[PDB]
């Protein structure tokens, strides 16, 4: 698979995020309880609430497709569908909204990915969501300063940074500690206070952000300079136009 | 400097280029004069009615960032965004009322019935007499029966009937009080075009009372107009008050020579005539009167149409008719505040002017690829070079509509054809989405992914020149950040060409009228005046209510 | 035949049924089974006798929470269903030997009513099945119990609701899969205003059968809308064949190759692979480590792409057993494949556009709802010309119970009655057999 | 004596039995204070705007006869007809706005989504928190996003959400500020019926702002309601601000458990939901709140509904929505002024109870011929016995509607069934037409000649219980002097029976609210208050205007 | 031109709009092909034949 055209670092990073054979760099280690705490759908050690009975307790209709498509564990169990949502600063956050959705549906099964200017979301079975969330939080998908976990009040992707380089958060779920140089998540994605904050590590250096970012910018790599990437987008525009008319 | 630099400096402490600021220390809603007014109002309102209402402690705390003032484009008026909410802005409400309560009705079939079926003569003398009768009758007063109860003249003072005709001799014969003089309201070349389009036809511009339009709906307009036309025809031309021929006048006034502002809508968005969803983009461009005063600046003309359409289509139509609540004041403000779209569009006009000259570019995909790509990159680069600008138009959808509108309008400036301008609009979205790995909200580019393929399609519910498209075009029926910009793109090629109208010359003339309440020659100036609570609307009931 | 393409026809299991069938043997204009399904849909009505009886017993008629105290009528309709149904059949039918069908279900609680085709040969549209059925049962009930002139109007309200004060049969105790003609988004949309849940109800949640019925209905509408005329006819037939009829076993094989571990992305890679092998696409030129693909047959590339899109929905929403992600699959399958290949996505971006708003209007406050309440006549999902809704049907079919507004909630009456019709329950089996039987008459 | 004698004696110098009088010497319009005000206002209007307007010299000269005062029935208030024109009467406009801006929305599906799909708990405490959130949000204020701009709380002070439920224990656990207390608003027997109809269901009464309803249309209401319900559900129950489940709430609020006041209309009279034409007669009776305060006088209850319907259906709907101009004031006023219809209907009620006892008559044609014939003859004889009465209700259509309404309501009093009452209405017309060799205007008895045969028909677009019929019932869709009277006949048998409601118990409860601007318990008193310019409506823009 | 759309299209149609819609697109396409109307101008042929549909 080629995934995406272009000869810039951005284009390559976009290809890497989609390529399931590319190993996302692990930049931090997060405990399973911390993931459950960040998600905020249940308490650590709380039973998985069920939206419907287990699939084996149900008698699904004989259906060649059902028999050929292995359900994810959370669907077998009847888990609810919950979410994790990220905001990505346009100031060189490693992951961006379109990059996420494309990469999610290349990497993860049974994924409902949504892309917006200030938020990107995935909904799936709860227990499966937690393992996806661990990777999305531990790897280069996420930077503790230029990315934020936000179930609501996502304002900030387009705002200026604060004095510490942190992205704006109306609810301040992620607190930069000027005494230690590390970021802590005081509250959960929906904004509810946590009992024990979650260390999210040190923000990436400005130089490393540009190394890993997937956004084009004039003060980084400009999209207009990735001529081959622009050319494919124009090609798609032209071929779409000709197909819709189809009377040449 | 950039046309938006002034607004950015008056909005934030930092210089527009600065990349960092400080938050959380502004006091929340207390930073804002308007939010403070709202908090006190909610306290008085809740106490008075016995039910909690506006409460800043509900939900999340507004104002962790700067609550920005907005410059209304082409003005020096700065207001908080709440002052541009249509509910808080009487000028915006009156703009829609003046459209909703307007219908165009020919007199040509009617005069033929008079002479052919009734065997009576129609002359400029009888037309004037009819017009004096209909201006008594149209606001809701009687001309034939005894013991009729009528509307209070002061409550319906904004209702009247005027006529226009391309025949200068007939126009001079009619009392000027009832005449929209094409020669006096349009420059010479435009007036000659408009008069040639109308010829010997005689057309009424009917405006029913704002108070009725607000009590009832848009489908009321053409019916109300027809009743009083019919009553005045009975009176002025001395027919029997209800004979066979009376029906011919009603059919002609209600169907045969009537021009609605908007056509009715299908069931899922069930609505009668003269609602915003039925107004095609070409009509909206022609309702806006910038073309006849700013004709030497095609950017100004085009963007006044954008402001007209963005407010009506996004704030009132999509933001209330089709949804409601807080609504989409900001989705629309992006297209007519801070001089941002003006900067992007003047750049595109200049780029097209240096490379092709307006209207001299080939009307093909080569021109679309050239102009829309260059202007898109210019627009997006401003958001990157100025952090303040990006924080100002914080919504991806806002930036998409503004950048693509400049790209679309620019392409149409080059080709003189609105359809290639529309192709440029969609090309801008595809580039924008790829440059920043984001575009608008969850469902912003439904029409934009259908866009390219449907620009030049010819199939049943796909193919249509942009001027004929409107809020009911299938792809367009749902989403903010397009419809008002489409009206701009529709105007774009005609403004470059010097055309007197985009799609309908009768609609163009019908709003070149100094007796309208809203001044359609200066839409954005009017919005600013409403924001300052300096606009006096029609339709108020103060006269019939206690002090 | 106008076109030269032939296809190999496969069953729901994934077995070859007939080789090298002319494409137009699957055309709604030629296929006798499609004609039968479409005419059946036009003429079939479900009558809820229990509901009619309970409405009368309580005077709860004319819409939600509506009741007229003092109008109550205690009629044992379900107890006399056989006599009532027989009397109604005599009025519904044109002759004793025509194709009228009146069949009692649930011990007399419901009644499958199929109005004779003769009535529609001299009718402009389809409102005959609900109107003739309604008045026939109203009169049969009145005659069964000699309901008086003074009370009969309550029987009419119990059956057909607030019509004609309401435009719809508001509160009616009958059901059809078609909605009233006034609600069409445009002329020729009637076969599109069929809720996805109705299709999933009729196919009893069968993934491939739900896909087929939906594709049959959508693409037939494209013919009535004039979209499948002239330059575009072949595109729509290939889309019907490959996306909805599992032509050449492409959908089936793609799901087989990706069902265990697969994702939307892996299905894309295999589809792009299959297209190259079958000569549908070729490398047109190369950029730095990137290959731009071209094709001499857009319609065929689109059909291959339509097949993979269906397979990706089945793989993605199948693995989740939750329909909601189909709006995501419809979007990013097409987004990804365009930058994977340099070729336009399914329906030239129309599917992507429909997915954008479909996602929005199934995850926001502004309207829409769950995937099952959408349809080809829905303002949200009308934009792609047949290539999106059949995937929504396949996704809702794979749903294991994550939807509040499932077919059981909004189409229970359809689920009980329409599913009894063999052609509606397993359309793929009938359309394929019909295609084979006319394979040499095309 | 007769209830109309007082009104007649105050209208004329002569006694009500005098068959002769003198005309032409009254001064024309100069006899009337209101026409004098109008003439002077017309002069000021024309002077200011530069176009002639109201002019008493146009057409024929009003006031060759006495321009009558009208007593509003059940009051001692006397006003000129102009005071009861809906344009000049803020109470009449607010009555329609209060209906137009209301929708009923269940919380039962929503609460099921919360518990089954999201796996969260619903309690009276979570409901109260939700209700406090939605009362901030519904007038147009934000709860989630940063940098939202909002409606001015004082401009939308009339917008709120309440709930009701038949479960007294649940109701008492919800903050009473948000609760319509059925036990407090209804008498015991009616409250028990209503609570039994609702059971454990919980229903919201949403009222959007009058200023929005007047700016937009009735189809806005259920959409506006759904957006702010949706935002408050996001906030109060801490779901993702836009996830899959959010769509279930939108579908619930906009379709699955929404109850519109009016259904949309077909294309010839294209209109969205919550327009007068979609309001069935049974709803109209239930919106009127006379039933819960006047339940021991079935005549008063029925005629309060007639006044509600005659004003809404004839003056606003048929007289403006479907036509316009001077309109149909007097058509409607004949049914709620001078106590004329009251006299005729009280005679019929006494006749039925003396002969049958209310509701005790056989429900058959024998009762129809008996009661409708007797009441018709009584009513018509009053016009013959009192020339002043015949001159007061000078239009044949006025007299037909009043006489048939008394005959129809009286027949329903006897049978307890609205359908036989409707048959009596049509028989009254047939007898009336033959007695005086006249009935109404050219097209008045279209539905009346179709009437008899369609009363008991069961065919597709013919058969329907009267309670389910409305202004869109085919025969009824065009003509004055019927629809409001039909709503009365719908109420009449239920008023005689003591029923708490006519057709929908949720609609009945939804207007038994003190937070409404119009007092639906005293429709005719409100009309009188509006006539005197003592009614203060909502939706005014005075706060955002210079003066 | 008098046009009678074949009965076969209506046996597989729900109602009657195939007649104007099939005729319209057929004549739109035939005109475009007759004069090789360009992608950029063809939409005017569509407006000339079927009007403001689908905005109206
Ligand atoms: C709750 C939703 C889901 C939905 O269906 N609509 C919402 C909310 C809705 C509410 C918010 C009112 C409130 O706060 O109580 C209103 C005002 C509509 C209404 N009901 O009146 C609105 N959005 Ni939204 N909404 C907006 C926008 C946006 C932008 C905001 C991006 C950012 O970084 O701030 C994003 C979409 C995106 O990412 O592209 C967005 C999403 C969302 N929008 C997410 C909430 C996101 C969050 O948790 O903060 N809106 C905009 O992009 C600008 C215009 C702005 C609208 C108000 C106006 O036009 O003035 C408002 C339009
Ligand atoms: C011109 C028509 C034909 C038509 O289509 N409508 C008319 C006139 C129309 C106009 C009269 C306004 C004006 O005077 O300028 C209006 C007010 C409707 C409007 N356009 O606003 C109206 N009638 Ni008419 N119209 C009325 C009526 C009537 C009665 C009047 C009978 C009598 O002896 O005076 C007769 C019909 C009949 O004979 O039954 C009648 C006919 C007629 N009516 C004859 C004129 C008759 C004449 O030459 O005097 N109206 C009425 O019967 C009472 C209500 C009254 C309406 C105003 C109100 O409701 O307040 C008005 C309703
Ligand atoms: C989709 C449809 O909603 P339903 O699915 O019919 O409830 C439609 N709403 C809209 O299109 C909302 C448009 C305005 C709000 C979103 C702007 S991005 C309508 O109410 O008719
Ligand atoms: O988040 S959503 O895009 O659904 C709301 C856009 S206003
Ligand atoms: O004169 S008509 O009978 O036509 C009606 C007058 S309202
Ligand atoms: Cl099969
Ligand atoms: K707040
Ligand atoms: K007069
Ligand atoms: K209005
Ligand atoms: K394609
Ligand atoms: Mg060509
Ligand atoms: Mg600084
Ligand atoms: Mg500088
Ligand atoms: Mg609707
Ligand atoms: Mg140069
Ligand atoms: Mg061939
Ligand atoms: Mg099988
Ligand atoms: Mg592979
Ligand atoms: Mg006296
Ligand atoms: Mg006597
Ligand atoms: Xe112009
Ligand atoms: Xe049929
Ligand atoms: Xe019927
Ligand atoms: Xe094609
Ligand atoms: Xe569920
Ligand atoms: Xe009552
Ligand atoms: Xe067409």
């Amino acid at each position: 698979a080629q995934y995406y055209p272009g000869t810039t670092k951005v284009a390559q990073n976009r290809r890497n995020f989609c390529n399931p054979e590319y190993e996302l760099e692990k930049l931090r280690e997060i405990s399973d309880e911390d993931v459950v705490k960040i998600l905020g759908h249940r308490a650590p050690g709380e039973e998985y609430p069920s939206v419907h009975p287990p699939l084996e307790e149900m008698d699904e209709p004989e259906d060649a497709i059902r028999e050929m498509v292995e359900p994810i564990d959370g669907a077998k169990a009847g888990d609810r569908v919950r979410y994790i949502q990220f905001t990505d600063s346009m100031y060189f956050a490693p992951a961006q909204p379109y990059v996420r959705s494309r990469a999610y549906l290349c990497r993860y099964r049974g994924a409902d990915a949504g892309t917006l200017s200030g938020r990107q979301i995935i909904e799936t079975r709860e227990r499966d969501l937690e393992k996806i969330s661990k990777e999305l939080l531990e790897t280069e998908f996420f930077d503790p300063a230029r990315s934020g976990v936000r179930g609501k009040s996502v304002h900030g992707h387009s705002l200026r940074l604060d004095e510490d380089g942190m992205m704006f958060d109306m609810l301040r779920r992620q607190i930069y500690n000027k005494d230690t140089g590390r970021v802590e998540m005081v509250k959960n994605q929906i904004g509810d206070e946590l009992d024990e904050p979650v260390d999210l590590g040190e923000p990436l250096d400005e130089e490393t952000l540009m190394e890993k970012t997937t956004i084009y910018r004039v003060d980084g790599e400009a999209y207009r300079d990735d001529v081959e990437a622009v050319e494919i987008m124009q090609r798609i525009h032209v071929l779409r136009s000709q197909g819709g008319f189809n009377l040449e | 400097d950039k046309l938006f630099i002034n607004a950015l400096k008056k909005k934030f402490e930092e210089s527009p280029e600065e990349k960092k600021t400080t938050f959380y220390t502004l006091g929340g809603w207390k930073q804002s004069e308007r939010k403070t007014e709202f908090v006190n109002a909610g306290k008085e309102v809740a106490a008075k009615r016995g039910i909690p209402q506006y409460n800043p402690d509900i939900g999340t705390p507004l104002g962790q960032r700067v609550l920005m003032p907005y410059q209304v484009s082409t003005t020096d008026t700065y207001v908080e965004g709440d002052d541009l909410h249509f509910v808080n802005n009487a000028a915006m409400q009156q703009m829609w009322d003046d459209i909703r309560r307007t219908v165009i009705v020919g007199l040509n079939h009617a005069h033929a019935v008079i002479e052919k079926r009734l065997g009576k003569e129609v002359t400029p003398e009888t037309i004037t007499h009819y017009l004096e009768t209909v201006n008594h009758a149209m606001p809701g007063a009687a001309v034939v029966q005894e013991h009729m109860v009528e509307t209070h003249p002061a409550l319906v003072a904004d209702s009247y009937v005027k006529v226009f005709t391309g025949n200068d001799e007939i126009a001079d014969e009619i009392d000027p009080a009832f005449v929209i003089d094409i020669n006096k309201q349009f420059p010479e070349d435009q007036a000659e075009t408009l008069k040639a389009e109308v010829g010997d036809g005689i057309w009424q511009v009917v405006r029913i009372p704002t108070i009725v339009s607000r009590t009832c709906d848009g489908a009321t307009t053409s019916r109300w107009s027809a009743m009083q036309i019919g009553m005045s025809m009975i009176s002025a031309y001395k027919q029997a008050a209800g004979e066979a021929a009376t029906g011919d006048f009603a059919y002609a006034a209600k169907h045969a020579e009537v021009i609605h502002m908007g056509t009715y809508l299908p069931v899922r968005r069930a609505r009668g005539e003269n609602e915003p969803g039925g107004v095609p983009f070409g009509y909206l461009a022609d309702i806006c009167q910038s073309s006849r005063v700013n004709y030497e600046d095609p950017v100004r003309v085009s963007l006044d149409v954008v402001a007209t359409g963005a407010m009506l289509y996004d704030q009132i139509w999509l933001g209330s008719y089709m949804s409601g609540g807080v609504g989409f004041t900001q989705y629309a403000t992006a297209a007519y505040t801070d001089n941002i779209l003006d900067d992007f569009t003047y750049f595109g006009k200049e780029y097209v002017e240096d490379k092709y000259g307006l209207c001299e570019a080939p009307n093909n995909m080569d021109t679309v690829l050239d102009v829309a790509t260059e202007v898109t990159f210019y627009g997006l680069e401003q958001y990157e070079e100025y952090p303040a600008l990006l924080e100002d138009q914080f919504g991806g959808s806002q930036r998409a509509a503004v950048v693509a509108a400049a790209a679309g309008c620019s392409t149409a400036f080059a080709t003189g054809n609105a359809q290639t301008g529309l192709s440029g609009w969609y090309l801008s979205m595809y580039l924008h989405k790829e440059q920043h790995s984001r575009l608008g909200f969850y469902g912003y580019d439904l029409q934009d992914q259908c866009g390219a393929s449907n620009v030049f399609s010819i199939r049943g519910d796909e193919g249509l020149p942009l001027e004929l498209r409107g809020p009911n075009y299938p792809n367009y029926a749902m989403n903010v950040g397009h419809q008002g910009e489409y009206a701009g793109i529709s105007q774009a090629p005609h403004a470059a060409r010097g055309d007197a109208f985009v799609f309908n010359p009768l609609v163009k003339i019908a709003f070149a009228d100094d007796n309208l309440v809203f001044d359609f020659t200066n839409v954005r100036g009017e919005f600013a005046k409403g924001a300052l609570r300096e606009f006096e609307p029609a339709g108020e009931r103060a006269l019939i209510t206690p002090a | 035949a106008k076109f030269e393409d032939k296809v190999d026809l496969y069953d729901d299991r994934g077995n070859l049924v007939e080789e090298q069938v002319p494409l137009e043997a699957l055309s709604p204009l030629r296929n006798p089974a499609i004609k039968s399904i479409v005419q059946g849909i036009k003429r079939t009505v479900a009558v809820n006798l229990e509901g009619i009886e309970n409405a009368l017993k309580t005077a709860k008629v004319g819409g939600p929470a509506c009741k007229i105290m003092g109008r109550e009528l205690d009629l044992d309709i379900v107890g006399n269903a056989e006599s009532i149904a027989a009397a109604a059949k005599e009025m519904i039918q044109v002759t004793e030997d025509d194709d009228t069908n009146v069949e009692l279900l649930g011990g007399g609680k419901r009644a499958l009513v199929q109005v004779p085709s003769a009535r529609f040969d001299v009718a402009a549209e389809y409102s005959a099945a609900p109107l003739v059925t309604a008045t026939a049962f109203v009169q049969a009930i009145i005659n069964e119990f000699d309901v008086s002139m003074y009370d009969a109007n309550m029987v009419k309200a119990a059956v057909l609701g607030r019509y004609p004060q309401s435009v719809e049969y508001m509160g009616a105790n009958i059901a059809t899969m078609l909605d009233i003609p006034q609600k069409l988004e445009g002329p020729g949309y009637a076969l599109r205003n069929i809720m996805v849940n109705h299709v999933v109800a009729a196919t009893l949640k069968n993934t491939l059968q739900a896909a087929a019925l939906s594709t049959i209905l959508e693409q037939t509408a494209m013919f009535e809308m004039g979209d499948a005329v002239g330059a575009f006819e072949r595109m729509h037939l290939l889309g019907l064949a490959y996306q909805g009829m599992n032509a050449d076993n492409l959908v089936f094989d793609l799901v087989k190759a990706n069902g265990k571990e697969g994702t939307v992305g892996s299905v894309i890679a295999d589809l792009v692979e299959r297209a190259l092998e079958d000569g549908v696409i070729k490398v047109e030129k190369e950029l730095t480590d990137y290959k731009v693909y071209g094709t001499d047959d857009l319609a065929m590339w689109n059909a291959y792409a339509a097949a993979g899109l269906m397979a990706a929905t089945m793989v993605n929403q199948g693995a989740a057993r939750a329909a909601q992600g189909v709006s995501s699959t419809l979007l990013y399958y097409n987004d990804l494949i365009e930058f994977e290949t340099g070729l336009p996505s399914v329906d030239f971006g129309k599917v992507e556009g429909t997915a954008v708003g479909f996602s929005f209007f199934s995850h926001s406050i502004y309207g829409g709802g769950g995937p099952g309440i959408f349809n080809g006549n829905h303002i949200v999902t009308r934009h792609s010309k047949g290539f999106a809704i059949p995937c929504v049907a396949a996704a809702m079919a794979l749903d294991a119970g994550t939807q509040m507004f499932s077919p059981e909630a909004t189409s229970g009456l359809i689920k009980e009655v329409f599913s009894q019709v063999d052609e509606f329950r397993e359309p793929l089996k009938y359309v394929v057999e019909a295609a084979a039987e006319i394979k040499n008459e095309i």
